[PDB]
């Protein structure tokens, strides 16, 4: 689950030649969610 | 947007005051004055940061795209 | 103190939190777009269709 | 003619009060260079301990994520900074964060709803779960041979309500904050000091006699600690002439313009420290006598 | 100026090793007033710049 | 058209968010305003312009 | 961090400004000290912008499409996402599977925006940033096309994110037209200090004034001063003064009241020298 | 490389001198030059910073005589450390007291 519905917030999957839209809701606009990776600062 | 730790012209912290002030505005009908000098601020650098903190982060926090609505 | 306007803490701070569910606060800043507001209204409704 | 024992001879020191936080105290016939020199390293030069790398996992709050780590950064750690030491540049990230010169932090919180809040409610804490992010949630996590040293003394946050951040449910924060030492020269946070600064005793000098009913408004003129009047016969006098602020109040008077002037004593020092809160200004001030010898310490012993 | 301040102010402007001098030495006046303690004037700041 | 500011919120606009443009390719156009002469009112004017309309104009 | 001004008109909290914040109070002291504020510019305390002094950020975005050199009913001949070749293994820092980067991470010049496979050429292709300016990668939008025939995406939105603290040389400004490039980050054991233990994070040129006459910023200065001593906020909508009651006259008795001085004036030391300096120094909050 | 003679301003008599500490500023410049303006046989002395944005800190010695300009600088080193002495002890003194 990589992306987010702009309309109904649900945590959709989106695969390979698939038709780029939510399953709940027709909306055509998809957030790709932040995913837990290291990113670094400093604290300045 | 957030109440701003360590005020800006000498660095007392402040930003542990935010939640306090508004306690004593509301239950306690204080004046904006006198609740400062109770938190501790009495330098007018350190006031003019609880007195004049809009708090916006509470306007932002109400458009979350990782929630129904 | 004559001349003092009031900080309105507790009152900004608290329509932050909730929106009104009525009509909206500061009507004034709602009138300087009514030139532009009630000119493309005027096009579709009023006296005539 | 001046000598270390003419100096000694002359200076003495009056503490006005101890506080755990706040210091109050004298510097009798001490030069302006030299007060200025112990004001200057209180301020830039004392070390402290203050995250400055921090390690993002996942921030999915609305507060960005250098804008939360550079608050990280300004929350004052209690922690001695005569515990750990100093890193070094030249190292690699590999091998400079050793358990010798660095203290390890963690903030893992992640919010949802409250079912159990009441209907029509307000209140966040109420309606959320883990709403409110303060700076006693950054937990301390002792890695290597100091799970021993700092177990007698946890490393906390000396303010812990200080609102880092705020969530709505689905939100969450994820982060490791690497805290070390530093000078106040660096950035801000490194100062272990609200303010550090002094005044000079005022000194009011009464030049003609101020008796009747000229005295009850000579006296409003000040705050209202410093000029008295005396008992056997109405005459004004000088209380205590450090509780007013040099606000030249009866110069605004054309009574007053040849019965009082405002001086100032040369050498006498009124030290105001606020700390903190990591260590005591008991010990930030005699951090800076000790900073400032081993400064001249240090430059006898290099070859010119 | 006393006799700290006018030396002060001299080799804050002049720093001989930066090559503003000329004489690789940096000169002084005597005081415009001996007595009580030996002060010296503005003039007389400009007159040894 | 008629939503308070809770609603505005709620459809992701801004509370007290005025209108007033157009959004074209996603770009918030507005169309400006223009000072004119005034309807349906006959003045007088001068102009040195008028007479090059041709020979005996004034 | 916005902030809403000690001095500030009664339309201020009329039109709903203080949802807005444009600005922030700042300890000015109108002083000739530093020798790096003289003809119009102006200094900030170093340690005031260490704290978050006037931070902000700025937000740009771009939109990556791949569909913009074809037309009707061929093949989509550029996918998102990486293909079976030997495409080099150095970006799976910047890019997740799908092609598209992650959420957050730190993008220089040089580095990938986005990873295509191309069928023509049958070859990965990356399009890079652009931008000699480093930035942040916020929100990644898919933004897919409304067609019957259902469609892979060949459009996403990029927003970055760019830390603008401010260097010296960013222009700041009084409410009064007082502009003027920032000169040196003036270190605080070297700025002036007051009794009350206070220091100014801005420093501005009384030059600046005579041959302006702005003296609605020396009257901000008594106003925002003795409003933050009294937790009040003075109106400042004009003509509320007459020139019988004078604003220097009414801001002065209330900071007489508190006792700072009638005429706005403090006594500062030095931060170089340390000495006493020979005036009281004019400060206030203004915004 | 913390303290240098710099030798483009020094004397053959070893009287004037032109020295430059690295990473230095007011607090030990203005420090430095009040004690050793103190020695009865310095004629010159002052400290100047070339730039603020860069931290170096020249200090001039200039003496009548009969001691070096290094050997002057030993002793307001010498002497502000002695001087940072005796206000650690008389703080103790007082801090004790309470
Ligand atoms: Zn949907
Ligand atoms: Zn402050």
């Amino acid at each position: 689950l990589k992306y987010i519905c702009a309309e109904c917030s649900s945590k959709l999957s989106l695969s390979r030649t698939d038709a780029v839209r939510c399953k709940d809701c027709g909306h055509r606009i998809l957030l790709k969610a932040r995913t837990k990776r290291l990113v670094q600062f400093e604290a300045r | 947007m957030i109440v701003p730790v360590r005020c800006f012209s000498c660095g007392k912290v402040v930003g542990d005051k935010w939640e306090s002030y508004l306690n004593l505005l509301q239950e306690d009908e204080l004046d904006e004055g006198t609740a400062l000098s109770r938190l501790g601020l009495k330098r007018y650098c350190c006031r003019r940061m609880i007195l004049t903190h809009v708090d916006l982060i509470e306007k932002f926090l109400r458009y979350n795209p990782l929630e129904k609505r | 103190q004559a001349r003092t306007a009031d900080f309105r803490t507790l009152e900004r701070e608290s329509r932050f939190i909730n929106p009104p569910k009525d009509k909206s606060a500061f009507p004034l800043l709602q009138e300087a777009v009514q030139p532009h507001i009630g000119s493309f209204n005027a096009l579709t409704e009023g006296p005539d269709g | 003619e001046w000598n270390v024992e003419k100096f000694k001879k002359d200076f003495e020191v009056n503490i006005s009060s101890l506080d755990a936080r706040e210091a109050n105290f004298d510097l009798i016939n001490i030069d302006t260079s030299i007060a200025n020199a112990f004001r200057r390293i209180m301020i830039s030069e004392v070390p402290s301990v203050a995250a400055e790398y921090v390690y993002f996992f996942n921030n999915t709050s609305v507060i960005q994520d250098e804008v939360l780590a550079h608050r990280i950064g300004l929350v004052p750690l209690k922690v001695d900074p005569d515990m750990l030491t100093w890193v070094d540049s030249n190292l690699p990230d590999d091998e400079k964060f050793t358990d010798e010169n660095t203290i390890v932090l963690s903030l893992n919180v992640k919010c949802t709803r409250n079912p159990d809040a009441p209907k029509g409610s307000t209140d966040p804490k109420e309606l959320y779960n883990n709403a409110h992010v303060y700076a006693r949630d950054l937990k301390f996590e002792p890695q290597g041979r100091q799970s021993t040293t700092f177990a007698d003394c946890p490393v906390v946050p000396a303010d812990p309500d200080i609102l880092l951040a705020k969530l709505r449910p689905g939100q969450e924060i994820s982060l490791k904050a690497h805290c070390i030492l530093g000078i106040g020269g660096d950035h801000a946070k490194f100062s272990p000091v609200s303010t550090a600064s002094y005044r000079l005793l005022p000194q009011i000098n009464i030049l003609q006699p101020i008796k009747g009913e000229s005295a009850r408004r000579f006296q409003k003129c000040f705050p209202p600690g410093v000029i008295g009047i005396d008992e056997g016969s109405d005459e004004a006098y000088v209380k205590d002439a450090r509780k007013d602020t040099v606000s030249r109040e009866v110069l605004r008077y054309e009574e007053f313009a040849d019965k009082v002037k405002l001086g100032r004593v040369r050498n006498h020092f009124i030290f105001n420290v606020e700390s903190a809160g990591a260590m005591t200004p008991e010990e930030i001030f005699f951090k800076s006598v000790r900073i400032l010898k081993n400064k001249a310490e240090y430059l006898k012993n290099c070859p010119i | 100026f006393t006799r700290e301040q006018y030396q002060q102010y001299i080799y804050g402007c002049i720093r001989p090793e930066d090559g503003h001098t000329t004489r690789s030495k940096i000169v002084t006046l005597p005081p415009t007033i001996f007595k009580p303690y030996p002060l010296w004037t503005g003039k007389q700041i400009i007159t040894t710049v | 058209n008629k939503m308070s500011p809770y609603e505005l919120v709620q459809h992701k606009e801004e509370s007290d968010e005025i209108g007033g443009y157009f959004i074209v390719n996603g770009i918030e156009k507005l169309i400006r305003m223009l000072i004119v002469q005034r309807r349906n009112h006959p003045m007088a004017i001068i102009r040195p312009s008028f007479a090059n309309r041709g020979a005996s104009y004034s | 961090t916005g902030q809403t001004p000690i001095v500030k008109a009664n339309l201020y909290d009329d039109y709903g400004m203080d949802n807005f914040p444009n600005g922030f109070n700042a300890v000015v002291a109108v002083i000739s000290y530093t020798g790096y504020d003289m003809d119009d510019a102006m200094i900030i305390n170093k340690s005031a912008d260490e704290r978050g002094f006037g931070y902000g950020t700025m937000y740009k975005t771009e939109k990556v499409d791949l569909a913009l050199n074809r037309n009707r009913g061929d093949p989509i001949t550029q996918h998102f996402g990486f293909g079976n070749d030997e495409w080099p293994k150095e970006w799976l820092e910047k890019l997740d599977e799908d092609g598209l980067p992650y959420i957050g991470t730190y993008v220089e010049e040089g580095d990938p925006i986005c990873a295509y496979f191309d069928d023509t050429l049958n070859k990965t292709k990356i399009k890079t940033y652009h931008s000699s300016e480093p930035a942040y990668i916020e929100e990644v939008n898919l933004i897919g096309d409304e067609s019957n025939k259902f469609q892979e995406l060949q459009t996403v939105s990029i927003k970055y994110r760019i830390r603008r603290t401010p260097q010296i040389g960013d222009k700041f400004s009084s409410r009064h037209g007082q502009k003027g490039v920032c000169s040196r980050k003036w270190p605080t054991i070297d700025m002036p200090f007051s009794e009350t233990g206070i220091q100014p994070d801005i420093i501005i040129n009384p030059h600046a004034f005579p041959s302006r006459m702005t003296i609605g910023m020396f009257v901000e200065s008594l106003a925002g001063k003795a409003g933050a001593l009294h937790g009040i906020a003075q109106d400042s909508t004009p003509w509320i003064f007459n020139e019988d009651d004078t604003p220097a006259d009414y801001f002065g008795e209330q900071l007489a009241k508190a006792g700072y001085n009638y005429h706005g004036n403090e006594p500062m030391y030095s931060g170089a020298t340390g000495e006493e300096l020979r005036a009281d120094i004019y400060v206030g909050v203004v915004y | 490389e913390k303290i240098k003679l710099l030798t483009q301003a020094t004397s053959e008599d070893g009287t004037s001198a032109s020295f430059q500490i690295v990473e230095e500023d007011h607090t030990l410049g203005n420090a430095l030059r009040y004690v050793i303006m103190k020695n009865p046989d310095v004629e010159f002395c002052g400290y100047s910073i070339p730039h603020p944005s860069e931290n170096l800190l020249n200090i001039r010695i200039q003496t009548y005589g009969e001691t070096t300009a290094v050997d002057a600088l030993q002793k307001g080193l010498k002497d502000l450390m002695d001087l940072c002495d005796v206000v650690e002890s008389k703080f103790t003194e007082k801090i004790k007291s309470m």
